[PDB]
């Protein structure tokens, strides 16, 4: 028996999408051309890394999104006080 | 620190209704 | 409960690099 029985409602756009705004808050970037720099593709393969290990960890669609936007939340929010306290 | 953190919570869960919506049901 | 990483020291490094901001002087009590 397995609980896993969401998967069916996902799309490619979706996926993809959700990659693309995980990183977008991963890291926001300082200026629109640091997007396209070499080294960013290190934070983009680390970003489609933990989407797919955020997917495998949850039994439903909510609980995906849920465990995204809480690892989500800590990158930001984090190094928003830490480095950014004085906005 | 609220208003920026519901901003968060929500930018990702509402791709789903950018994408194909709620109407359905 | 845990307190494990969920940044990779090669990615965290990128990000800790660019997120911060800073200042500058260069007055003198000489007259």
């Amino acid at each position: 028996g397995v609980r896993k029985g969401w998967h069916e409602h996902v799309t490619q756009d979706l996926r993809s999408h959700l990659v693309h705004k995980l990183v977008q808050a991963i890291f926001p970037t300082p200026d629109p051309a640091a997007l396209k720099d070499r080294r960013m593709e290190n934070l983009v393969a680390y970003a489609k890394k933990v989407e797919g290990d955020m997917y495998e960890s949850a039994n439903s669609r909510d609980e995906y999104y849920h465990l995204l936007a809480e690892k989500i939340y800590k990158i930001q929010k984090e190094l928003e006080e830490k480095r950014r306290s004085r906005l | 620190k609220e208003k920026r953190i519901k901003e968060l919570e929500l930018l990702l869960m509402s791709t789903e209704n950018e994408l194909k919506g709620q109407q359905a049901l | 409960s845990d307190d494990g990483n969920i940044l990779p020291s090669d990615i965290m490094d990128f990000v800790l690099k660019n997120t911060p901001s800073m200042q500058a002087l260069g007055e003198s009590p000489e007259s």
